[PDB]
């Protein structure tokens, strides 16, 4: 039951596999960063903009 | 004789209060506008600070 899906997440990733994920942190919540979302004082401070 | 006469200044790093005879227009903004803010040019999207 710990390796295999567990069908009450959002997602179809086991227990472990859920605590591997959460234990990761990237850069880039998403691949959309659209140009209004940093336009003016954000840029220059956030990294990926 | 000669009449030597030096002039020392710095560029674009401090206000000024010379300047030279070009007039100035309007300030647009949220739009893509070159600009020339006290001799420094250049192109982009101006916003409140």
């Amino acid at each position: 039951s710990q390796i295999l899906p567990d069908p009450s997440k959002p997602s179809k990733r086991s227990p472990i596999e859920d605590l591997l994920f959460n234990k990761v942190t990237l850069a880039d919540a998403g691949f959309i960063k659209q140009y209004g979302d940093c336009l003016g004082d954000i840029a220059a401070r956030d990294l990926i903009c | 004789p000669y009449r030597v006469v030096v002039l020392s200044f710095e560029l674009l790093h401090a206000p000024a209060t010379v300047c030279g005879p070009k007039k100035s227009t309007n300030l647009v903004k949220n739009k893509c506008v070159n600009f020339n803010f006290n001799g420094l040019t250049g192109t982009g999207v101006l916003t409140e600070s």
